[PDB]
Formats: structure tokens, C-alpha cells, sequence
RNA sequence: CGCGGCACAUCCACCUUGUGGUGGGUGUGGGUAGGGGAGCGUCCCUCAUUCAGCGAAGCCACCGGGUGACCGGUGGUGGA
RNA sequence: AUGCCGUGGUGUAAAGCGUGGCAGUGAGACGGCGGGGGAUAAGCUCCGUACGUCGAAAGGGAAACAGCCCAGAUCGCCGGC
RNA sequence: GAAAAGUACCCCGGGAGGGGAGUGAAAGAGUACCUGAAACCGUGUGCCUACAAUCCGUCAGAGCCUCCUUUUCCUCUCCGGAGGAGGGUGGUGAUGGCGUGCCUUUUGAAGAAUGAGCCUGCGAGUCAGGGACAUGUCGCAAGGUUAACCCGUGUGGGGUA
């Protein structure tokens, strides 16, 4: 339908549920409007969506020869990366498992009216 | 396929029924009916049909001596000992309709059907009733004779 | 106390998506004749030039 | 008009043009059958008496044998071991009517 | 004793015959 | 000669997690529940398929029994008078008469009172 | 050929204690239902060959 | 009880007239322990035959089929 | 009174008997009728009963309700008694 | 991957990672790499759901949505189908009835008796022996049969104890 942009970013050390708890905040958003969101967002997980999104935008703009003011975060998700495992050790001998989640952040921009 | 009703098909009435010298069970086993529509051949269990009823005169119902004083009507409020309890005779005296309209509630089914089908029943103590715009039709009570 | 079962997909969702950030609202600044959107209780620090916009 | 025809057991209300499925009758397709009634409207009347209908009978068409839906059955009972799976397939044939 | 005694009663029914288990 | 089970094993695993379509929660996503809801739904299947045959002539009787009424008959007496009558219409056909064609329906019960005897009660 | 319990490589001993774990009884750790353990019925070799008379 | 489908046993008549089939009656067909009879699916070998880089296996979807375990057709993915 | 043994007639396919292959079972429960133990108590306990049901029996009735009443599911039907 | 031909160069980014180009038959083969199932986790979307007491299904069932088709119409009709009426797929299920999980073990379990968080893989009447008994079937038949062993590339021929 309208022309569209897509960024990754695989591999992320970021929980994929401390992701989506900011991605729903921008979801739907211009990129201009999504941006300056994610800058005074206090949460850790901003920065990284902030970066997939300013890749995704500077796509848009460059490969696609796209103007910047148009672009709308069209379709924003967090998907799940490997999981690296740890151990902590607890009181009496016990061995409990800690996980390190990672994630995959997609971003598509398109340019609309 | 045997006939199934269809949304819009239903068509309703406006019916009156005095309550002058009818016994209780008599008049809400008539109002319930009604209600429901059993009447109506077009009549389907899972189906709203059914008509409008309004009852007039509730403080008129025949009521034995002996329920008045003796029949008792209980309820609890959910806290310990909160059974609380009256007469049909303080009823009687003080919301008569409430009497007419909880026989008749029993008699329905127990089910989401007659939550949406008590809403067309109106009970009145005095003899007149403020639904005059609807022309309600009196209705007496038959029985067929077999 | 430990869970006598695990709840269903529907109990944990319901309960799982009332985590979520609050939204704070950005209004306009100009500053060295640039426009900015920042929190409005940075206002002053903004006009100031205390604010760093990275 | 329409009439009320019995065959297979079952009986069928049914009028000049229309398709009814019935149960399974020994004859092959297009050719012509005829079968009882029960009772005949032609408008205001019924016609109401057996001596009567014994002089009527409906005429159909065979369209062909089609076939039931498929019934599984697996019977189970709860701490036996049992279990008894089956399927079913009823035939049956596209009558329509052209006569009464 | 009620529980008992209104169980044991409940055998004379129509449908029953006068006969329950226990 | 060894034998790998996958091939053979995920042809039952197919079919019952197929017909579980539709189920909520763990009913439609895991064999071992499907498998133990589908014993359920096909015993409830062969229950019903053969309940329903009353539950139709319950409504038909019903019906039949409000257009008696509204005719001026009891049920009783109608199914009495037509079978004294030797009228063989079955309650499936008379429910959807009195839906449909109800002139027809008032003859049948003038026919059903006609050969109704003079005094039920002797 | 294959390997019975008792010809597969060690699991001698009884792997931990028999109550007061939570776990299940377990007495070796070439049981047939672990990884790695015996084999129940395996193939063994065999002489396949029957005594057909001469006169068939 | 009615109408239709299936199966077991048996009687009555034919085809090898019980190796087994063909036609019609009649009776029977809830089932745990358990006994007997007949089958489905997977893999390997032999014999014959037939498909496959113009796309096998495996996997996925849809449309169908058989009394059951289950089967087929089409398309997608794939690469022996 | 019943029950039991023998015998002569009549009726009844899936009775009976001999000999082999392969078993499972050997914890029973309630109800009716006759008894013992018990206090002529027990949802008690121990026997009898070509008695029943459950066990191993679904369906209808008994509000619900293995053992009570009716009745024994080959599959289908939006037929009837 | 047949071959490293393992992505020059540009852009966003501190990097990681990605987008465009390029190699390759294929990047739906990118050193996290053949195929790539399930549990599990998202995003989009059709229907339902905030007055109701639900072993979570089953039978009855309205209404929506989707895609095909017989009609009377936009006849623009070579049109194509807008819509209307009917029918049929598929999805959903307002509402009505019925309905006490599976296994083991028990006189009797929905049981508040046991076991199981879920998926995938693996996990239990087998083999030996001229053994014993009984049967089905084949060869020979008042006879039947060889063991060790010998000779043969073999599964064949001899071998009477
Ligand atoms: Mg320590
Ligand atoms: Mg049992
Ligand atoms: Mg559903
Ligand atoms: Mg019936
Ligand atoms: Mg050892
Ligand atoms: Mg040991
Ligand atoms: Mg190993
Ligand atoms: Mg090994
Ligand atoms: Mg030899
Ligand atoms: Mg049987
Ligand atoms: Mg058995
Ligand atoms: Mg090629
Ligand atoms: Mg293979
Ligand atoms: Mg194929
Ligand atoms: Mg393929
Ligand atoms: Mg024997
Ligand atoms: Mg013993
Ligand atoms: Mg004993
Ligand atoms: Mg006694
Ligand atoms: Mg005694
Ligand atoms: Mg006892
Ligand atoms: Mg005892
Ligand atoms: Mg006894
Ligand atoms: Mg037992
Ligand atoms: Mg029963
Ligand atoms: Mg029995
Ligand atoms: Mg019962
Ligand atoms: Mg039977
Ligand atoms: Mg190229
Ligand atoms: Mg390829
Ligand atoms: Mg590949
Ligand atoms: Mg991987
Ligand atoms: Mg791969
Ligand atoms: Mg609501
Ligand atoms: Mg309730
Ligand atoms: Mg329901
Ligand atoms: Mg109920
Ligand atoms: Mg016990
Ligand atoms: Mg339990
Ligand atoms: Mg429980
Ligand atoms: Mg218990
Ligand atoms: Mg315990
Ligand atoms: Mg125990
Ligand atoms: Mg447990
Ligand atoms: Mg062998
Ligand atoms: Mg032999």
C-alpha cells in the first residue's frame, strides 16, 4: 500500500516484556512524535527502541528516498532472542536458574498522507 | 426444518389484568404465561416472546386469613444472623405489589431468559396505571373446558 | 503459601497487562530558535538551557 | 396447494416444485415414483379422510442418492478401558415432487 | 439423628416402593 | 532393524488436535487434553443425537398445544378426537401446520371435535 | 548386537538415596529408562537357519 | 413398532452346491477380568513392476473418503 | 406349603455331558424373605435363599442419589405406541 | 554452499544490529548458517464478551462477517456485478436444554484416595535349546529322521552312531 521502511534489531539484551512495555507506547505514532516519547521515557528499554526506530526512519528517507515529516510507526513488536542461563546459589546447598532474555525489535515505518 | 423464530418476528401486545378477587397463584400463574408467550404457537423456549403485562388492583388479591397471618417471607443479608423475616400481612400493608411480583418471579424459568422477560411486568396497587399512551387490552382469565 | 494450580491463559493475561508505563505529556519549547517538546515541569531548566537535548 | 406425503417411516409436507431428501428408495435415477399421503390442502380444504386419500398419491422424480453426514461414534466409559470406535454414513434420495 | 432418620424416610415414596439402598 | 515412532505417532496427533478446534485453553492446544475433551464430545454427540428426537416432539407438542388452545380445545382432546377420527397427520406435520396455515389448523380440530365422543367422562 | 544393563558401561551403584528426596526410585543409572542405558529385548546375535528334510 | 445400513449364527435353494461365494427367512449383536477370530500404520530384506532435479522424503494447509486403526487428491515449503 | 429324587408326555437352536488348549477369580456391596451374635441397636456382624441388582449396565423415574422401581444401548431418522 | 565465490561500496548506529547494493540456482542457504514440527511468545485482523454462578463440551439456535451461486436490477451487458430476494461454504455463538476430568485401585472414586505443569524424543512377554505339552500346515510313510563330521565361493551333496 504506501511506501514503508523496515529496521532490526536482533540480539538485544533487553527483556522482550521491558520492551513491549515501552514499544505500546509508541506504537501508531508519528516518527517525529514517537521519538521525543521514547527520549524523556524513564525506562531503560527507550533507548534501544529509539535506535531501531531512527534506523528504520533513516531507510525510509535514504534507500526509499522517502520525506521524513510523512513517516508513521506503522508496525512495532518485540520478539524473543536466545536465552543464556546462570546460576545462583541459594540457602542450604540450593541451585536455583536465572535467565538472561534477549530480543528481536522490529520496526516498520511507512510514509502516508 | 421445524420453524425457528427470526430477530424481528416477534411481535408484541399490551394486556391488563384486574386484580380484584383473583387468588395469588391463580394471577401469577396467568401473568407468567403471558409473559412468556407460551400462548403464541410461534412460541420457542430460547426466544423472548411474550407480551406486556400490567396488573392493577394488587392490594385487592385474595389472600387467605390464615397466610396473611402465617405465610413469612425471609431474607438474608449476608452477615451472621441476618435473616430478617416479615408476614405477607406487613407486605400486604406496605408494598402489595412487591407480593404479586415475587409469586410471579417464582414461577419462572430460572435462567438469563427471565431476568430479560421480568422487565415487561408492571404491578400497580391503585386501580390506574401510567401506561395509558399503550392501549392495553383488558385480559380475564379462561380456562378451557376439556 | 504456594499456587495450588497454574492459572489459565485469560487469569494471567488480565492480570499481566495492567503493567504498563504511564504516558507523560510534552509540551513546545524554543530554544536557541530551535522548537523542542519537553515534560512541562522542565520548562524553566529548558528556557535556562539546563536541559541537555542530547 | 400442498399435501402431506408419508414414505420411510417420516412423513413430509410438501408442494409441486419441491426438493425433499428422503430415505433410501429402490429405484435409480429420473425415473418416476408415486407414494401416499396423509392429508391434501387445496386451499381451504383438507380432504380429511382415509377413504379419500387412498385415491391420491403424489408424484415424484428421483434426482439421485445422495448421502448423509458423517457420524463418528467412539463410546467410552470411564474406568474400564473401553472404547468402541464407528462410523455411519446414512444414504438417502432427492425426491422431487411434480404431482399431488 | 435428623439426618439419619430423614434419610431412612425417604423410601416411602411412590416411586421408590418402599425400598432404598441403605 | 530400528524403528524411529515419529512418522507413525503424529497421524493420531494430527487428527484429535483438528477436531479440537475451537475449545478454550488447554482443550484445543495440548493432544492429552483434547484427547480426554474429545471422549467427552463424542459421548455427549451420541447422547444428544438421540435426546433431541424428544426435545422435538416437546416443542411440537407445545406448539400444537397453544394453537389447540387458542382453538378452543385441550391438547388431550385434540390428539384424542383426530386419532378417533382416523386422521394419521404426525405432531412434526401439525406443529407446522399451525405455524403456517392456520385456517387449516381450525378445520383439523373442527374434524378432531366432530368425532370426539359426546361425553368424555362414561 | 546390543547392550543389557548389566553390560553397559558403569552405573554400579544406586544414585542417591531411596526416601527423603521427592524423587523418584531409581537403583542404577543404566536402567533402561534413562539416556544411555540397557536395552530390554535388544537384538542379540543370532543363527538364523532351519534343518529342511532332503527329501523336501 | 415403522423405514434404511452393518455384522454374527443358523435354516431354506444355486455357483467348487460348507475351500469359499450367490438369494431369501429367522434369531441374535451392553460389557470389566479373561478366551477366540480378523485387520490398520512404521521400518528393513527378496522378487516383479512403476515414479523421481520437468522435484523424492519430511513438514504445513485445504478439499474429500472408509465400519475402525486410518487413506487419497490438490497446493505450499523443500532438496534425493 | 415349598424345595428334593425318579419316571412318562409336551415344549424349547445357541441346554447338558466327555475329553483336551488357554484362563481369570478365590477382599464382595446393598435390597427382599428365613435365622444366629448384638440391647431381638447400627450404612454392624455371620449364614441360607434356580432371589434381585450393582460389580461388569448405559437409558427413564426417585430433587440430587452403585445396590430401590421401569427397562438391557448394532448404527441412522426433525416418525408412531 | 558445488565452490568461500563468507556480502566490496553507501546509509542509520559508540558498537551490536540492520537497510540498500553485490555473490550464489537458492541468503525462503549470512559462519547465531541443510530441512525446520510442537510446547511457548508476539503483531495485525473477523465475530463475541463489563447483570452474571461456566469438568468449559454437546444438541437446539438468532444475528453478524467472508467467499461462491439461482432470481430483479445498476443493462453501463462484451460489460462487471453495486445493491435487492433465495441458497450454499467457512468463521463467530446472543440465547435454551443436557451434562460430576483422565489413570490406577476398589464393595463403592467427580471425588477432599494415587499419578501427571506442558511439548518433543526415548521407555516394558524377548531370545536360546533336534528342550516339554497341545495344535495348524508341508514332506515321506511301517517307517520317519540324521548328530558330530567330510567334501563344496553359499543356502548344495554325503554322513546309520
Ligand atoms: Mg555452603
Ligand atoms: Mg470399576
Ligand atoms: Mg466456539
Ligand atoms: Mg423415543
Ligand atoms: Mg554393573
Ligand atoms: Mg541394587
Ligand atoms: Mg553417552
Ligand atoms: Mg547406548
Ligand atoms: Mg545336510
Ligand atoms: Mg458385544
Ligand atoms: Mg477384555
Ligand atoms: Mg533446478
Ligand atoms: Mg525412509
Ligand atoms: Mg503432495
Ligand atoms: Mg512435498
Ligand atoms: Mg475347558
Ligand atoms: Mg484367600
Ligand atoms: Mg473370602
Ligand atoms: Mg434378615
Ligand atoms: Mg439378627
Ligand atoms: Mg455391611
Ligand atoms: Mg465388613
Ligand atoms: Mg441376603
Ligand atoms: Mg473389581
Ligand atoms: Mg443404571
Ligand atoms: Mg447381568
Ligand atoms: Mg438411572
Ligand atoms: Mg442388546
Ligand atoms: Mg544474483
Ligand atoms: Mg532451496
Ligand atoms: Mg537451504
Ligand atoms: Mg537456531
Ligand atoms: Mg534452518
Ligand atoms: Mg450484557
Ligand atoms: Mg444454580
Ligand atoms: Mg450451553
Ligand atoms: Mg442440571
Ligand atoms: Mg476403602
Ligand atoms: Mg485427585
Ligand atoms: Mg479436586
Ligand atoms: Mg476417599
Ligand atoms: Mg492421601
Ligand atoms: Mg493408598
Ligand atoms: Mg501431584
Ligand atoms: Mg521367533
Ligand atoms: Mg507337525
Amino acid at each position: 500500500e504506501y511506501p514503508s521502511a523496515v529496521a532490526k534489531a536482533r540480539f538485544v539484551r533487553v527483556s522482550p516484556r521491558k520492551a513491549r512495555r515501552v514499544i505500546d507506547l509508541v506504537r501508531g505514532r508519528s516518527v517525529s512524535d514517537a521519538l521525543d516519547i521514547l527520549r524523556w521515557a524513564p525506562q531503560a528499554a527507550s533507548g534501544p527502541v529509539a535506535k531501531v526506530i531512527a534506523s528504520a526512519a533513516a531507510n525510509a528517507q535514504n534507500n526509499g528516498g522517502l520525506d521524513p515529516a510523512t513517516l508513521v510507526v506503522a508496525t512495532v513488536y518485540a520478539d524473543q532472542g536466545p536465552t543464556a542461563k546462570r546460576i545462583r546459589p541459594r540457602a542450604q546447598g540450593r541451585a536455583f536458574r536465572i535467565r538472561r532474555r534477549t530480543s528481536h525489535i522490529t520496526v516498520v515505518v511507512e510514509s502516508r498522507p | 426444518p421445524t420453524y425457528a423464530p427470526k430477530a424481528g418476528d416477534t411481535t408484541r401486545s399490551w394486556y391488563v389484568i384486574d386484580a380484584t378477587d383473583v387468588v395469588l397463584g391463580r394471577l401469577a400463574v396467568a401473568a407468567a404465561n403471558l409473559l412468556r408467550g407460551k400462548h403464541k404457537p410461534t412460541f420457542a423456549p430460547n426466544v423472548d416472546g411474550g407480551d406486556f403485562v400490567i396488573v392493577i388492583n394488587a392490594d385487592k388479591v385474595a389472600i387467605s386469613g390464615d397466610k396473611l397471618q402465617h405465610k413469612m417471607v425471609y431474607r438474608h443479608s449476608g452477615y451472621p444472623g441476618g435473616l430478617h423475616k416479615r408476614t405477607i400481612g406487613e407486605l400486604m400493608q406496605r408494598h402489595p405489589d412487591r407480593v404479586v411480583e415475587k409469586a410471579i418471579l417464582g414461577m419462572l424459568p430460572k435462567n438469563r431468559l427471565s431476568r430479560q422477560i421480568q422487565r415487561k411486568l408492571r404491578v400497580y396497587a391503585g386501580p390506574e396505571h401510567p401506561h395509558s399512551a399503550q392501549q392495553p387490552v383488558p385480559y380475564e382469565l379462561k380456562q378451557v373446558a376439556q | 503459601a504456594v499456587p495450588k494450580r497454574r492459572k489459565s491463559r485469560s487469569n494471567t493475561r488480565s492480570r499481566r497487562s495492567q503493567w504498563k508505563a504511564a504516558k507523560t505529556e510534552l509540551v513546545g519549547v524554543t530554544v536557541a530558535g530551535h522548537a523542542h517538546k519537553v515534560p512541562r515541569r522542565l520548562l524553566k531548566a529548558a528556557r535556562l538551557g539546563l536541559i541537555d537535548f542530547d | 396447494t400442498y399435501a402431506i406425503v408419508k414414505t420411510g417411516g417420516k412423513q413430509y409436507k410438501v408442494a409441486v416444485g419441491d426438493v425433499v431428501k428422503v430415505e433410501k428408495l429402490e429405484s435409480e435415477q429420473g425415473e418416476k415414483v408415486s407414494l401416499p399421503v396423509a392429508l391434501v390442502v387445496d386451499g381451504a380444504t383438507v380432504t380429511t379422510d382415509a377413504k379419500a386419500l387412498a385415491k391420491v398419491a403424489v408424484t415424484g422424480e428421483v434426482l439421485g442418492h445422495t448421502k448423509g453426514p458423517k457420524i463418528r461414534i467412539h463410546k467410552f466409559k470411564n474406568k474400564t478401558g473401553y472404547h468402541k470406535r464407528q462410523g455411519h454414513r446414512q444414504q438417502l434420495t432427492v425426491l422431487k415432487v411434480t404431482g399431488i | 439423628a435428623k439426618r439419619g432418620r430423614k434419610k431412612r424416610d425417604r423410601k416411602y415414596s411412590k416411586a421408590n416402593h418402599g425400598k432404598r439402598p441403605n | 532393524a530400528r524403528v524411529k515412532r515419529a512418522v507413525n505417532a503424529h497421524k493420531k496427533r494430527r487428527s484429535i488436535l483438528k477436531a479440537s478446534r475451537g475449545y478454550r485453553g488447554q482443550r484445543s492446544r495440548l493432544y492429552r487434553k483434547a484427547k480426554e475433551q474429545q471422549l467427552h464430545s463424542l459421548n455427549y454427540a451420541y447422547r444428544d443425537r438421540r435426546a433431541r428426537k424428544g426435545e422435538f416432539r416437546k416443542l411440537w407438542i407445545a406448539r400444537i398445544n397453544a394453537a389447540a388452545r387458542l382453538n378452543d380445545i385441550t391438547y388431550n382432546r385434540l390428539i384424542q378426537g383426530l386419532k378417533a377420527a382416523g386422521v394419521e397427520v404426525d405432531r412434526k406435520n401439525l406443529a407446522d401446520i399451525a405455524i403456517s396455515d392456520p385456517a387449516a389448523f381450525t378445520a383439523l380440530v373442527d374434524v378432531a371435535r366432530a368425532a370426539l365422543p359426546e361425553d368424555v367422562n362414561a | 548386537s546390543t547392550k543389557t544393563r548389566g553390560e553397559v558401561s558403569g552405573g554400579g551403584r544406586k544414585p542417591y538415596r531411596q526416601k527423603g528426596t521427592g524423587r523418584a526410585r531409581q537403583g542404577s543409572t543404566r536402567a533402561p529408562q534413562f539416556t544411555g542405558g540397557g536395552v530390554v529385548h535388544g537384538p542379540k546375535p543370532r543363527d538364523y537357519s532351519q534343518r529342511t528334510p532332503k527329501k523336501m
